[PDB]
C-alpha cells in the first residue's frame, strides 16, 4: 500500500488538485511554483528555498572567502526540468523507504495526523485556522483557495547542504513549543550525501578521515521528519537550551541530542526533562481548555465537531460525559514518548540496516553528489546496499570507495574546522 | 539552524 500513490512526472500537467501552482504566506510577494501533493497533508516544491525567508533570496555565496566549513554552493542545481523530475522521484523514493518500515510508518501517521491547531481566533469562544498553516492554491479557473497542509519538502537555499525544518512565526504565539504546531518547511535534497568515517575515534575528530562512507539520504530526511513531527505537536525544545561539548565553546542544543537518540540523548540531565515534559502536558491542558470553550467554528471546510474530533485524535485527549476535553497523564506521556524517544534517528538506522554516525557530534568528512532514482543504485529496499551482490554485506553499497560509481566527492571539509 | 557542524 505505498505512501505516494501516483508515480509524478515533473512535466505532468497541473490540474489544481494534487498537481498545482502554489504561493505560500511568507508575507510577501512571489510568482507562483509547481507543487506536487504526494500524500494528504505533504506536499513537495523542488524548487530551490528562495522564499520562506525573503533576505535567502540569493543563490549565490557569501564571497569566495566568506564561508562555512561544511557548506556547498552551486547557484544552478536545480534549475533544469529535468533536476526537478528527479527531485521530485529521489523524494518520493526516501517517503516509500521511510515508510516501508513500521518506525517510519509510525512517524509519517503522527505527522498526517499532527495537524497544526486551529488557535487563530481572538475570540475564546471561536474556533480560527492559522493561515500561515495554509498555501494558496491555483484551481484550473485560475482563482486561488486556501489548502491547510502540515509538511512541505523544498529545496535547500543557496548553501545546498544545510538541511533543516522551518515554519512561519506568529507575532505571539510560539506554535513550535506551545503544543500548538505550524506547518513545517523541510529544506532537503536528495542529491547530496555526507561522508563520515567507520571508527568513533575518528569521525569524531575534526583533523582524520576523508569521509570513506556515505549516509543514507533516507536517514536524513528521517531527522529532519523526526524534528518536524516535535514542531508539529508543539513540542520542540527552545533552541537556547543546550549541552556544553566535554576547545571553542562548543555547544549543543537538547533539541539535536533528543532527534538523534541512543547515548547522545541521555547527555539531557532528568530535572531538564521533567521540566519539559511538565511544561508540555500544561500546553495540552491549554488546548483542553480552549476546545472546551470553543462553542463555533469560522469557515465551512468543516463541522466544529469534525475539528474537535481531529485534535482529540491529535492531542489523545480524554472525553468525558459533557464532551468536556481533558487531558490524561499516561496518553500525554505515552505520545510524547512516542515523538521524543522512539522517533530517533538512531531508531531509524536499526529499521534501514545501515551504517550511520554513532553520534550527533561528529565532524564532516565529505560531501558527495548521488543518484538514488535509477534502482540499479539505490531501491526503497535497500538503500545502496543492493540484495543479492557484492553490495548487500558490511554495507558495501554505502562504501564510497567499492561502490565508487555512485558517488562523487565533491568538497572535503577535513582539515578546515 | 538539523545539523552540528553547521549551528557551531
Ligand atoms: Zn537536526
Amino acid at each position: 500500500m505505498p505512501f505516494v500513490n501516483k508515480q509524478f512526472n515533473y512535466k505532468d500537467p497541473v490540474n489544481g488538485v494534487d498537481i498545482a501552482y502554489i504561493k505560500i504566506p511568507n508575507v510577501g510577494q512571489m510568482q507562483p511554483v509547481k507543487a506536487f501533493k504526494i500524500h494528504n497533508k505533504i506536499w513537495v516544491i523542488p524548487e530551490r528555498d528562495t522564499f520562506t525567508n525573503p533576505e535567502e533570496g540569493d543563490l549565490n555565496p557569501p564571497p569566495e572567502a566568506k564561508q562555512v566549513p561544511v557548506s556547498y554552493y552551486d547557484s544552478t542545481y536545480l534549475s533544469t526540468d529535468n533536476e526537478k523530475d528527479n527531485y521530485l522521484k529521489g523524494v518520493t523514493k526516501l517517503f516509500e523507504r521511510i515508510y516501508s518500515t513500521d518506525l517510519g510508518r509510525m512517524l509519517l501517521t503522527s505527522i498526517v495526523r499532527g495537524i497544526p491547531f486551529w488557535g487563530g481566533s481572538t475570540i475564546d469562544t471561536e474556533l480560527k485556522v492559522i493561515d500561515t498553516n495554509c498555501i494558496n492554491v491555483i484551481q484550473p479557473d485560475g482563482s486561488y483557495r486556501s489548502e491547510e497542509l502540515n509538511l512541505v519538502i523544498i529545496g535547500p537555499s543557496a548553501d545546498i547542504i544545510q538541511f533543516e525544518c522551518k515554519s512561519f512565526g506568529h507575532e505571539v504565539l510560539n506554535l513550535t513549543r506551545n503544543g500548538y504546531g505550524s506547518t513545517q518547511y523541510i529544506r532537503f535534497s536528495p542529491d547530496f550525501t555526507f561522508g563520515f568515517e567507520e571508527s568513533l575515534e575518528v569521525d569524531t575528530n575534526p583533523l582524520l578521515g576523508a569521509g570513506k562512507f556515505a549516509t543514507d539520504p533516507a536517514v536524513t530526511l528521517a531527522h529532519e521528519l523526526i524534528h518536524a513531527g516535535h514542531r508539529l505537536y508543539g513540542i520542540a525544545i527552545n533552541p537556547n537550551r543546550v549541552f556544553k561539548v566535554n576547545m571553542s565553546g562548543l555547544e549543543v542544543s537538547f533539541e539535536e541530542l533528543r532527534t538523534f537518540g541512543g547515548h547522545d540523548a541521555k547527555f539531557i540531565d532528568s530535572l531538564q526533562e521533567n521540566e519539559f515534559r511538565l511544561y508540555y502536558y500544561n500546553k495540552f491542558k491549554d488546548i483542553a481548555s480552549t476546545l472546551n470553550k470553543a462553542k463555533s467554528i469560522v469557515g465551512t471546510t468543516a463541522s466544529l465537531q469534525y475539528m474537535k474530533n481531529v485534535f482529540k485524535e491529535k492531542y489523545l485527549l480524554s472525553e468525558d460525559t459533557s464532551g468536556k476535553f481533558s487531558v490524561d497523564k499516561l496518553k500525554f506521556d505515552k505520545l510524547y514518548k512516542m515523538l521524543t524517544e522512539i522517533y530517533t534517528e538512531d531508531n531509524f538506522v536499526k529499521f534501514f540496516k545501515v551504517l550511520n554516525r554513532k553520534t550527533y557530534l561528529n565532524f564532516d568528512k565529505a560531501v558527495f553528489k548521488i543518484n538514488i532514482v535509477p534502482k540499479v543504485n539505490y531501491t526503497i529496499y535497500d538503500g545502496f546496499n543492493l540484495r543479492n551482490t557484492n553490495l548487500a554485506a558490511n554495507f558495501n553499497g554505502q562504501n564510497t570507495e567499492i561502490n565508487n560509481m555512485n558517488f562523487t566527492k565533491l568538497k572535503n571539509f577535513t582539515g578546515l574546522f | 539552524c538539523a545539523r552540528w557542524t553547521k549551528c557551531l
